[PDB]
RNA sequence: UGAAACUCAAAGGAAUUGACGGGGGCCCGCACAAGCGGUGGAGCAUGUGGUUUAAUUCGAAGCAACGCGAAGAACCUUACCAGGCCUUGACAUGCUAGGGAACCCGGGUGAAAGCCUGGGGUGCCCCGCGAGGGGAGCCCUAGCACAGGUGCUGCAUGGCCGUCGUCAGCUCGUGCCGUGAGGUGUUGGGUUAAGUCCCGCAACGAGCGCAACCCCCGCCGUUAGUUGCCAGCGGUUCGGCCGGGCACUCUAACGGGACUGCCCGCGAAAGCGGGAGGAAGGAGGGGACGACGUCUGGUCAGCAUGGCCCUUACGGCCUGGGCGACACACGUGCUACAAUGCCCACUACAAAGCGAUGCCACCCGGCAACGGGGAGCUAAUCGCAAAAAGGUGGGCCCAGUUCGGAUUGGGGUCUGCAACCCGACCCCAUGAAGCCGGAAUCGCUAGUAAUCGCGGAUCAGCCAUGCCGCGGUGAAUACG
């Protein structure tokens, strides 16, 4: 969930981007 | 502790600001720090003139300004020898080169800031508080005004137990956002400590 | 405000980091609003006096 | 998950005091206030006394510890 | 029948204003009940107690202290601690003196601070042919007048705040009653959210409060179009793109609008119950606003302030620690325990905000953090920008498991002089507890609760899961 750093919703919550949530 | 400053509360209507100068997120803090430096000196000296207000307008290095006093002369000087030194004291403070008008306070007993200053002085000279208050309310109430009130803090009369003297007449509706009430606060150092003096004058409604 | 730690005006921090806002009016160092250079306390004091132009009491 | 980037940091107090001290060879003791500085190769063999805020702890530097900061060998607090 | 020694400053009566009652009668409030979701359980974040420490700076202490002062502790901040160095001082206003201009740049030494120590240099005023002499400013000493002190008193205080509270209520003037405190007014019937209004009354009025006057949201209209439209038409790179137009939507100034006015019913009236128009009724919904006063409440560490105390140190400068300690206990929260769910795709629909030593389109490199490079924006023009929940599709099949992401190993990117103590962020490993929480206990009456994400202040960065705001979806229940 929101606490999973390396996941979709995880990056959102932590307000970041990366492999699991790229900037499109 | 309750009740907001009746001026900060009435800025919307019945009560304009004391600095009508616009600015942007880069200079505002400066033009502000400046006004204070101004009021800092103006009050540090013109005390004797009895300065009720001090507006400050701007447009660009042409800092309007003004100073509403009860006794203009004290400002001016022999022909204008004081209003000279000071006028240069402003541009020496801030190389802005600005005006320095002077409005006269028609009645110094309808300007809360003075009425406060008034009583505040008496307190230091050791006048009986209750009297001063009773009187002050009168001066204000006699020379017009639909209402008025005065408040002194504590250690009244050098007492160890801080109290709070009252006194007030007519109307003074603070909850009514339209009263147009002048508020004036005057400190009051003393051998034993500070005493705060607030003054409220209700003049005209709508 | 310990009029000695009001050496913030120093401008010679050796390293720009050590630079810290600090109130211009109270010396209050813990709630200094960039925009006013004042602390939250004085920012509230002057605003009441109408000495901060434009600054009104918001409500909605 | 350590990090610093490209440009390993080391205060030049002891540096020009060590690489320079390597001219004659080695020496007994040193005294630094730079927990900040990284331990580099040219220190192995030295005995750098590090300050922990109250003391100057004698830290013998070895190969296996090249890379760690000096502070890591001068523990700050005192528990039981 | 009825003393005394000794001892007290009272013991008592009636009445008054209060407070109180496990006295009575009316009546309110998420007070209970009715509900819906939570917290004391787990892991973690944060504040606190307690321990510990050279120091773990200080305050806050039932409600109303405990994500509180702190809307940003690596150094700074920080007031704490350890060391090295200053000591008319970091900052004010003056002084006689011993005496040398101000200023610019150096090198030893050192952790820095500081200390030695050596040099380019030497204008200005009246004198003097000059030599050189006496002074303003200035700086440097040496000795004064003093500065400084987040050192103690918030029970010596301003100011400001919290609290009982938006709870109604607290009073006055004159008159009347009572020897008097003090009553009457303000009690009483009806009514209201309200000491709101009505009726009645030895009382008639008034002040601070209630309400109203201010702000936001809801409907309509003027005035205004580098935002909107193809509604209308004609050009199309089929992009409101271009022409062109203010209609619409907005943007934002000013107005209109609701008054129990209208209708039926009850009533002495105020007003209550419905009904019609109307976007909106009978305080439309939400704010700002919190009386006389109480807590002898908070705060001298925001400031101001009396007294007290230290004035080569209770002042000052640094470097490094500390505020981040950890057997343990509590508060507030975060993320969860899963299928009304978790993934990966792919697709939608926001509102308020912020943006020069900045938002950062777009392009290239990198799994990525981020780095190169650069378009446009002083922003209704550009940017942060994706909103998320949803919707379509597909995977997982019920397992400590595609639930959950705590720990820990490794490799990196950034901000910064600098991330050991003690920063976020990325990637690979690791994959803890937890299967819905004892006794207790918290919030909320509707766009509220629950749930979803977005922006701001502070700020280099950040330990924001805090805080202040914004909009999407949108319940249950209230006998009493
Ligand atoms: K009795
Ligand atoms: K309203
Ligand atoms: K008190
Ligand atoms: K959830
Ligand atoms: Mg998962
Ligand atoms: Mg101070
Ligand atoms: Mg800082
Ligand atoms: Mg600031
Ligand atoms: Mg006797
Ligand atoms: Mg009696
Ligand atoms: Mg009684
Ligand atoms: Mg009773
Ligand atoms: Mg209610
Ligand atoms: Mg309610
Ligand atoms: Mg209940
Ligand atoms: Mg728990
Ligand atoms: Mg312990
Ligand atoms: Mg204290
Ligand atoms: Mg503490
Ligand atoms: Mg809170
Ligand atoms: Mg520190
Ligand atoms: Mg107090
Ligand atoms: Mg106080
Ligand atoms: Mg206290
Ligand atoms: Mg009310
Ligand atoms: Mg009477
Ligand atoms: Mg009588
Ligand atoms: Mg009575
Ligand atoms: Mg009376
Ligand atoms: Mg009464
Ligand atoms: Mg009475
Ligand atoms: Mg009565
Ligand atoms: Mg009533
Ligand atoms: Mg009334
Ligand atoms: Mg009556
Ligand atoms: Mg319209
Ligand atoms: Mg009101
Ligand atoms: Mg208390
Ligand atoms: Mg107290
Ligand atoms: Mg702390
Ligand atoms: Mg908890
Ligand atoms: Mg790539
Ligand atoms: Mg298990
Ligand atoms: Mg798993
Ligand atoms: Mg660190
Ligand atoms: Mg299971
Ligand atoms: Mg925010
Ligand atoms: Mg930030
Ligand atoms: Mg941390
Ligand atoms: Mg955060
Ligand atoms: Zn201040």
């Amino acid at each position: 969930g929101k606490g999973d750093r390396r996941t979709r919703r995880g990056k959102i919550w932590r307000g970041t981007y990366g492999k699991y949530r790229p900037r499109k | 502790g309750n009740k907001i400053h009746p001026i900060g509360f009435r800025l919307g209507i019945t009560r304009d600001w004391e600095s009508r100068w616009y600015a942007g997120k880069k200079q505002y803090r400066h033009l502000l720090l400046e006004d204070q430096r101004i009021r800092g000196l103006l009050e540090k000296e013109l005390y004797s003139a009895g300065l009720a207000r001090v507006d400050i307008e701007r447009a660009a290095d042409n800092v309007a300004v003004t100073v509403h006093v009860a006794k203009p002369g004290v400002v001016i000087g022999r022909g204008g020898e004081r209003i000279r030194v000071l006028r240069e004291e402003l541009a020496k403070l801030t190389g802005k080169n600005v005006a320095l008008n002077v409005q006269e306070v028609q009645n110094p007993n309808l300007s809360a800031p003075l009425v406060a200053q008034r009583v505040a002085e008496q307190i230091e000279r050791r006048f009986a508080v209750r009297r001063a208050i009773k009187q002050a309310v009168q001066r204000v109430m006699e020379s017009g005004a639909k209402g008025a009130k005065v408040i002194v803090s504590g250690r009244i009369g050098g007492a160890e137990q801080a109290r709070t003297e009252w006194a007030a007449q007519g109307r003074v509706p603070l909850h009514t956002l339209r009263a147009n009430i002048d508020y004036g606060f005057a400190l009051a150092r003393t051998t034993y400590g500070v005493l705060g003096v607030k003054a409220y004058i209700f003049l005209g409604e709508v | 405000a310990r009029k000695a730690l009001i050496e913030k005006a120093k401008r010679t921090p050796k390293f720009k980091v050590r630079a810290y806002t600090r109130c211009v009016r109270c010396g209050r160092a813990r709630s200094v609003y960039r925009f006013f250079g004042l602390c939250r306390i004085c920012l509230r004091e002057l605003a009441h006096k109408g000495q901060l132009p434009g600054v009104r009491k918001a409500s909605w | 998950p350590r990090s610093l980037k490209k440009g390993v940091f080391v205060d030049d107090h002891l540096l020009e005091k060590v690489l320079e001290l390597n001219a004659k060879g080695e020496k007994r003791l040193i005294k630094t206030w730079s927990r900040r500085s990284t331990i580099v190769p040219e220190m192995v063999g030295h005995t750098i006394a590090v300050y922990n805020g109250k003391q100057h702890v004698p830290v013998y530097i070895t190969e296996n510890m090249v890379g760690h900061k000096l502070g890591e060998f001068a523990p700050t607090r005192t528990y039981r």
